[PDB]
């Protein structure tokens, strides 16, 4: 048996990080060419996410076909071995998961015009291999990368972030322990703007905190967005070098 | 459960010479049916096979027929649902060679096999393998009774957990099921099941002749 | 899975059913296609593997452990099979699940002694399979991944005494230290029957025209159960002569150690 | 089944919103008055917002807690839709986009937020626990289902009383309402849900860069206004000066400033609603007994 | 590696001109006409995809690094029927949508001699049936970009006497002709969509270099030698090898690779990675010192 | 293993075994190894530059006196580092105004005390918080560092 | 027999009502004729979608029986051949049981029949005739036949009955007995004495019902 705190007077957290550090970010494009039109493998901390974009293609049922826009579908597979303690049941039908899937759809319905691929279907399959806090933000980044890899038109990037709050000051990018310890805010940010695609608060949060917490998240998300551009451009430079 | 009546969910369940009987065409709900009862020693098995078809599938462009087999637990809840699906997949791998599929284009044949009972006696100081040849016997009878064209009579036998199905008078094999048991029983099991096949075959042919008469 | 015209299938049959059998690719009746295997990438789990085929087929296996009372928990090794975008219930899923659990039974093809901790407690092993993509019967693909995963699995080490009958100490494990899971995972080979020829590692197009197929397990340098004949397709399934069955078992019996040798590299 | 709306309606309502006008003659920050009616039994509450009619029923029964939580009772919220609220809804459709959202908003507002003291639902630890159930019935629809439901669930829970219990180990005699009075369920806070609908002007001319058309945002939209909105926002606030939960999935992208303004506007509404809800709880509590003072001990 | 080649790796899930980035601005000249891959707001023109900026005349567009193949009018494509409905087939090509065919866009057996029949629209499955492969030309384009196909030629029609394989459409470009004759008495059909058909050389191909009732028969040539079959397998593997190295497939490249692959005795040796990489590398270097 | 990051920061895996209600759960939390952990001594020159102010403005004072209690050689001037056991027993003596003036309490110690006895942990924290011109209390986050972090050797309790 | 009902209370439905007997309060809604699902389609007649929701908890097999009996009453009432290949959704939301639902469903069924009929009337759907339903019970000692029994009376009952008759000619001629659901055991003399007194109070109810219908609806008409 043990006990632990949140934020020490020395400005140190349970894992050793300070109040404003992003975890290790690794990004990966075109990971499954023979399985999808677009694919991305995300590593944000201990989080490991495979994202597959299949489409635009013919619908399997003509009943479900829109002549004005493409049909966008997202299925999140949170594996039974994503956490330390293996879950006995499947999480697929869980109301918490249905809300997550619904949330993500609502977010990107306004971010892709989805008016230039009529009579087609875009299927997005996601596999969460490992989970360690901020899984929603990582899900957002995985879809954005995979969609771009598929050459599917969109207006801008959508970057996802996780916020942790203790006392006066929130902690950027929370892990499971911190998530357990304190309420968190998940932010969907469009491009380099201040506009949120997704605002998600599931636990109690003082009303004074949010304005400042939002400010920290937006600044951090911009850094994340910059990294993503670097991640793809860098890969392109590396790929070109490999070709040479 | 809002579909059935499962009762109180806070409760708990209870915690504690080959002979054949063949009957076909006793169900007016389907196109063909069969009853198979076998008693050996202290172990006996009674199962019912129901066949529905061939019925046309709308929009189907298949140039041949489509067989679907499902095993059910009639009374005793013993066999796992996962294992029932496995045997079903094994059974369909057999009759897809037996059934003349070229005769039923744009059509499908559904096969329901109800395992109403099996009785097992074990002494104290696989399992479903023994039922497999009886399932094949039942289906082959139910299909032949229904009017479905069969290239040959499908039959099988169980020897030390090794099940192997034969057609064309034991000259060829339409299915092979081996679980556990012992090694080097290849030649022996093939000869013992071939005798069970020929025995099950003649009784199956006689069955149709009797009821048909 | 693959859709082919009547003309293409007949040509494939001619190519493969020929007495000097030729793969459309050009392989020999015992040659496997190149695969890639990654291991130990899931730190959250006790063991993990990822296998990639040449046709893009991909499978991910995870190994997790749990202390259980072996007096009440009969099965000490549970295999779970899944596919994203695919319903769990499907005939193929449950069949492979049932099959794999028999392949890796506690007292059949696995040394369950290495899972025992004390008189009363043992390690339950959860083998979770995730098939991302597959174009044929993935039974052999999964088997290779499970093998690789179980050969790179590390379990916690016990500290307390191993006699719960008398002293009855609560199972405690020393921090940091772990013991590698020494075990002999079985392999599952799948064969294709085209006419009178038998092919190892059937391709997608090959399986479509095959007359039948075989699923043969392999453990401790010998053929073992489960052994299952299987219809790779459902339009061209035919009965086979017994000598073919004996040919298949013989074929695996001589080419399996070569596969294991290429697979046993740490 | 897809509802049919005339192109003329879509142009009329949109143009009216640019002229700060709406069909039901309301304001943009105005919320339709909420009427709360209590039935004879405790936990029976009827919420009405204009034409929108919802009914909630609170019930409980003796049950056993989960292994993971031996000190906590059980609490579930049901919001199954039916064709009674309109033929647009499929019977039992509990996986549709709007349905799952609504289900998740209520859950995060009441369940997850810990509005109900589940610890006080425990009779004997790890053995017997009360199982409170909130059943929401969507009688008819004129929009604002989420707002109606949150009011309905909370008013019901605060209304609700559970039979008094005497516990001595594993044996408990549940006193009937005849024998002794029932006991009210514990509440930690009173969450209120506000729904915001966003629109686009579609107008050629804007008078100034400094002052602009910006974005259309109204509160508690009707059925006709709900079909034409380009964005959906639901913020839950209480009288404790804190955000219970806020859910924005996609829709029309908005600034962090705009969300705050909606959040601050919603706070003035949830204050009036909470006090009003308490008042109708006070009026109904004193209502029940014609002779209660004659009744009293203390 | 006598039986199986298993590459292993531990501790890892996997192994390994202006710059363009998302939210990037390409130009601020309002005179430009914005094309594909871009979007604009007043004077500013932004990129919508990850790729290279393209300037043709006054038309600014950004060419993506990846994406679906696009049907241009007049392309020679090879497709497999997906569905039969009404008086048309929908044929898989490999694009966003299935190919469109009109009963009036195909040629009946016996041709000119043949008289129009209203039973053809009810018996389309006797001509094209699901799964069948065929040559076709993109006749026209629909509003969304979908293609309407036609086979009104002897050059086009149902495919047989061979085997199918596919490469990314980016590796096959438009040309004067996509049907080519190769050593070994085999003929390749390089569809622009990436769908490739390798068959035994017929009389038609021979005539070009210099029965109308059976143009839809599933039956193959009853006499196809093993030497042709083993040639097809070899041509298939080298094409996959060129595709593996991102090398653009051309008739010259294929024959060159086919003869260069003769170094390896067994054809199955061409499926290994190091063999594929070297074969493609040898072709590029050969074109280097020959160019 | 141990990974090196861009900031000169490192990261490893903390694995512990938890027993609850006869159950066995493996719990792991990532463990970051820092390089900017202050000694919190007045005498130190090196540490002060490294330390970073909070976004809300603040300046951090150094607690540990540059001239501590001097004792007969070869001790001389000295700082006192405590063990886990002497703290559990010794808390009253640790609050005595006539001894223990400059004390360094390691993070690992502070953590163990918190788990073993919360009230003692509060008393230990309070003394550091209530630094007066009489007694000085200091806490060092060793675990958040790399210079001092040690890992379990094979066959070591 | 002092029932109280309201008509046309719901906005987004073709027809609705709220029937109340004693405690038992049921609200009903009816939409139709409308486009039916393929599995619902009847080539020549109207398809009925009948749904019953309980006052507490979710719909179980119990309500599935309430739906079935309610179907037996409403089916011959509606002139279904007027609406071929068409659908009529009928939803009943029981708001208050007015009885121990763990033991009885008598009053809820009768109230659902009366409410459904009223909702069909409001919706303007072709009906062949009129209809009324009452719950009846028999006492353990007294063996008296009590029409419209209370919850307390049901507890001490030997048999419970649901009677729904089909009326024509200004509510004077019993066309048929749509539903009689008797649970318990019976004596012939009591049954006809029940039917004789029951018919009288039913006829009084129709007269009252006619009054209510005219009073509310007439101000709407010209
Ligand atoms: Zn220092």
């Amino acid at each position: 048996m043990s006990r632990l705190e949140i934020y020490s007077p020395e400005g140190l957290r349970l894992d050793g990080r300070r109040w404003n550090e992003l975890r290790r970010f690794e990004s990966s494009i075109n990971t499954h060419p023979h399985a999808a039109d677009g694919s991305s493998y995300m590593e944000q901390g201990n989080n490991k996410i495979i994202t597959l974009v299949k489409g635009p293609k013919e619908p399997r049922l003509k009943s479900q076909m829109d002549t004005s826009k493409a049909l966008l579908n997202v299925s999140v597979n949170i594996t039974k071995f994503s956490k330390f303690e293996r879950s006995k049941s499947s999480h697929k039908n869980e109301r918490r998961v249905l809300e997550i899937q619904t949330s993500l759809v609502r977010m990107f319905e306004k971010n892709v015009m989805l008016n230039i691929y009529p009579r087609t279907v875009i299927d997005i399959e996601i596999h969460v291999l490992e989970q360690d806090g901020g899984i929603m933000g990582s899900l957002i980044n995985g879809i954005t990368l995979a969609l771009i890899d598929a050459g599917i038109s969109m207006f801008d990037y959508i970057s996802g972030i996780s916020v942790g709050l203790y006392d006066t000051t929130p902690l950027l990018d929370t892990n499971s322990l911190e998530e357990n310890a304190m309420s968190t805010v998940t932010l969907g940010v469009v491009g380099k703007s201040e506009k949120l695609s997704l605002l998600l608060v599931e636990d109690k949060i003082p009303l004074d905190r949010l304005e400042n917490v939002l400010a920290i998240g937006i600044a951090g998300a911009h850094r994340v967005r910059d990294l993503m551009d670097e991640e793809l451009r860098k890969h392109a430079q590396k790929r070109v070098s490999n070709a040479s | 459960d809002r579909r059935r009546l499962l009762g109180p969910a806070a409760a708990k369940p209870m915690a504690f010479e080959q002979e054949l009987s063949l009957h076909t065409g006793f169900i007016e709900n389907c196109n063909g049916s069969a009853l198979v009862e076998a008693r050996s020693l202290g172990h006996q098995t009674s199962l019912i096979s129901a066949v529905y078809g061939p019925r046309s599938i709308r929009g189907s462009f298949t140039s041949q027929g489509t067989i679907s087999i499902q095993l059910k637990n009639g009374l005793l809840e013993k066999y796992n649902t996962n294992e029932l699906k496995e045997v079903s997949s094994f059974l369909m791998g057999i009759f897809n060679s037996v059934v003349n599929l070229s005769r039923y284009p744009k059509s499908g044949i559904d096969i329901f096999v109800y395992l109403t009972y099996d009785k097992d006696l074990t002494n104290n100081p696989s399992q479903i393998s023994s039922l497999i040849p009886h399932c094949i016997t039942s289906i082959t009878l139910a299909l032949a009774d229904a009017g479905i064209e069969l290239v040959d009579m499908a039959g099988a036998g169980e020897a030390n957990g090794t099940v192997v199905s034969f057609i064309k008078n034991g000259e060829e094999i339409v299915g092979f099921w081996k679980d556990d048991g012992d090694d080097e029983d290849l030649l022996e099991c093939l000869d013992r099941c071939k005798e069970q096949y020929n025995r099950y075959r003649d009784l199956m042919i006689s069955c149709l002749m009797n009821q048909e008469t | 899975h693959m859709s082919l015209s009547v003309a293409e299938k007949s040509y494939l049959y001619d190519s493969l059913a020929s007495t000097p059998s030729i793969r459309p690719d050009g392989r020999l009746p015992h040659q496997f296609r190149p695969i890639e295997i990654f291991t130990d990438f899931l730190p959250s789990s006790n063991g993990s593997s990822r296998i990639i085929a040449s046709d893009g087929s991909e499978c991910i296996v995870s190994i997790k452990s749990k202390v259980v009372d072996h007096h009440v928990e009969n099965e000490l090794l549970q295999v779970d099979v899944d596919i994203a975008g695919q319903r769990d219930d499907a005939l193929v899923v449950e069949t492979i699940t049932s099959l794999l659990n028999k392949v890796l039974k506690s007292g059949s093809g696995v040394d369950s002694s290495k899972l025992q901790l004390t008189k009363k407690y043992s390690f339950k092993i959860f083998v979770d399979v995730l098939v991302i993509s597959s174009h044929s019967h993935p039974i052999s693909l999964i088997s290779f991944a499970i093998y690789s995963a179980l050969n790179s699995t590390y379990l916690p080490k016990l500290i307390s005494a191993f006699d719960d009958l008398e002293v009855e100490e609560l199972p405690t494990f020393h921090d940091y230290d772990m013991v590698k899971l020494d075990i002999n995972p079985p392999l599952v080979f799948i064969l294709a029957v085209v006419g009178n020829n038998m092919l190892l590692d059937p391709a997608a197009n090959e399986s479509e025209v095959a007359n039948n197929g075989l699923i043969i397990s392999w453990s401790n340098g010998k053929i073992t159960s489960p052994i299952r004949s299987v219809a790779l397709n459902d339009s061209n399934v035919k009965s086979f002569k017994p000598h073919l069955l004996k040919q298949g078992l013989a074929m695996v019996e001589k080419y399996a150690p070569d596969v294991v040798r290429s697979l046993e590299n740490l | 089944k897809d509802i049919e709306i005339s192109a003329s309606e879509s142009k009329f309502i949109l143009e009216a919103l640019r002229q700060n006008y709406r069909l039901d003659g309301r304001s943009f920050d105005q919320f339709r008055d909420v009427e709360i009616t209590f039935g004879k039994e405790f936990g029976d509450v009827s919420v009405k917002m204009g034409n929108t009619k919802v009914h909630c029923r609170i019930s409980c029964q003796i049950a056993q807690p989960y292994e993971d939580r031996p000190f906590e009772g059980l609490f579930v919220i049901s919001t199954e839709i039916s064709p009674m609220a309109g033929s647009q809804f499929e019977n039992g459709n509990i996986t549709g986009e709007d349905e799952v959202l609504c289900s998740r908003i209520i859950e995060k507002s009441v369940r997850r937020s810990g509005a109900l003291d589940v610890e006080g639902l425990c009779i004997v630890a790890g053995s017997k626990c009360w199982a409170v159930r909130a059943d929401v019935h969507f009688l008819d629809c004129d929009g604002g289902f989420i707002d109606a439901s949150c009011i309905a669930v909370m008013a019901g829970l605060m209304h609700f009383k559970k039979p008094d219990i005497t516990v001595h180990g594993e044996q408990i005699i549940v006193h009937p309402v005849n024998e002794r009075e029932p006991v009210p369920l514990g509440i930690l806070h009173i969450p209120i849900c506000v729904t915001f609908s966003f629109f686009n002007p579609q107008d050629t001319e804007e008078n100034i860069k400094g002052e602009t058309n910006s974005e259309i945002s109204i509160i508690d939209a009707t059925l006709k206004e709900e079909l034409l909105r380009d964005g959906v926002l639901t913020v839950t606030l209480n009288k404790n000066r804190e955000v219970v939960q806020v859910s924005k999935a996609g829709g029309l992208p908005m600034d962090a400033l705009t969300l705050m303004k909606c959040c601050h506007e919603a706070y003035s509404i949830i204050e009036k609603i909470t006090d009003q809800i308490l008042q109708l709880l006070k009026e109904d509590s004193e209502k029940r007994n014609k002779y209660a003072a004659m009744l009293t001990s203390e | 590696s006598e039986v199986i080649t298993i590459t292993k790796r531990n501790g890892a899930f996997q192994n390994s001109s202006q710059i363009v980035t998302p939210g990037e601005l390409v130009t601020d000249d309002p005179i430009w006409m914005r094309g594909h891959g871009t979007y604009f707001l007043d004077n500013m023109t932004y990129s919508s995809v990850a790729g290279t900026v393209s300037r043709v005349n006054r038309l600014l567009s950004v060419i993506p690094l990846k994406g679906r193949y696009a049907p241009e009018t007049g392309d020679h494509v090879v497709g497999r029927i997906a569905e039969v409905g009404n008086k048309r087939w929908k044929v898989d090509i490999g694009g966003k949508q299935h190919a469109v065919l009109m009963l009036g866009s195909v040629n009946l057996p016996g041709g000119i001699l043949r008289r129009k029949s209203e039973s053809d629209e009810l018996q389309m499955r006797s001509f094209l049936k699901e799964g069948d492969l065929l040559n076709a030309e993109v006749q026209s384009l629909f509003q969304d970009g979908s293609a309407s196909l036609h086979t009104r030629s002897l050059k086009y029609g149902k495919l047989r006497n061979g085997m199918f394989c596919q490469v990314p459409s980016s590796l096959i470009v438009r040309a004067k002709n996509h049907t080519h004759n190769l050593p070994g008495n085999i003929t390749v059909v390089l569809g622009v969509n990436g769908y490739i058909w390798l068959r035994k050389t017929s009389q038609m191909d021979l005539a070009r270099d210099t029965s109308s009732w059976q143009i839809y028969s599933d039956e193959n040539d009853p006499s196809i030698s093993n030497n042709i079959r083993q040639a097809i397998c070899r041509y298939a593997n080298v094409i996959k090898a060129l595709a593996f190295c991102e090398i653009g497939i051309t008739q010259q490249r294929i024959v060159s690779a086919y003869e260069a692959s003769m170094v390896y005795s067994n054809v199955g040796e061409l499926i290994e990675k190091n063999v594929m990489e070297s074969i493609g590398s040898d072709i590029l270097t050969a074109e280097k010192m020959r160019g | 293993r141990r990974k090196r990051l861009a900031d000169g920061l490192s990261v490893t895996q903390k694995v512990f075994v938890r027993s609850r209600n006869g159950g066995a759960t493996k719990i792991v939390r990532e463990h970051y190894l820092r390089s900017d952990i202050p000694c919190l001594s007045r005498s130190c020159t090196k540490c002060p530059q490294i330390v970073v102010p909070d976004a809300q403005n603040e300046l951090p004072k150094f607690i540990l006196s540059d001239s501590p209690l001097e004792l007969s050689a070869p001790i001389g001037k000295h700082y006192v580092v405590l063990d886990t056991n002497v703290v559990l027993q010794a808390i009253d003596l640790l609050e005595n105004p006539n001894c223990f003036f400059d004390v360094i309490v390691p993070q690992i110690v502070l953590d163990e005390v918190r788990n073993k006895s919360y009230p003692v942990y509060t008393r230990l924290r309070t003394l550091c918080r209530d630094s007066d011109d009489h007694k000085r209390f200091i806490v060092f986050h060793n675990e958040f560092s790399e210079h001092t972090f040690v890992e379990r050797l094979p066959n070591e309790t | 027999m002092s029932v109280q009902a309201e008509i046309g209370i719901l906005d987004h439905v073709d027809g609705s009502s709220e029937f109340v007997s004693q405690d038992t309060k049921v609200i009903c809604s009816v939409t139709g004729p409308i486009e039916p699902k393929a599995r619902q389609e009847l080539p020549t007649q109207l398809a009925l979608e009948i749904i019953v929701r309980p006052a507490k908890g979710v719909a179980t097999t119990r309500e599935k029986v309430l739906e079935d009996k309610l179907r037996a009453v409403l089916t011959p009432l509606i002139t279904r051949h007027c609406y071929p290949r068409q659908l009529c959704q009928i939803t009943c939301q029981i708001l208050e049981s007015g009885e121990d639902e763990a033991e009885f469903s008598l009053r809820e069924l009768s109230c659902c029949i009366n409410a459904a009929f009223l909702a069909l009337v409001d919706a303007g759907i072709a009906l062949n005739s009129m209809c009324a339903s009452i719950p009846i019970a028999i006492i353990k000692d007294t063996s008296d036949i009590i029409v419209d029994p209370t919850a307390e009376q049901l507890k001490i009952s030997l048999s419970v009955h649901t009677l729904a008759l089909e009326f024509v000619n200004g509510g004077k001629v019993v066309k048929n007995v749509l539903l009689l659901d008797s649970n318990g055991d019976f004596n012939e003399d009591q049954l006809f004495s029940l039917l004789e007194l029951g018919e009288q109070k039913c006829q009084e109810l129709v007269t009252n019902i006619r009054r209510i219908i005219q009073d509310n609806i007439s101000p709407r008409l010209v």
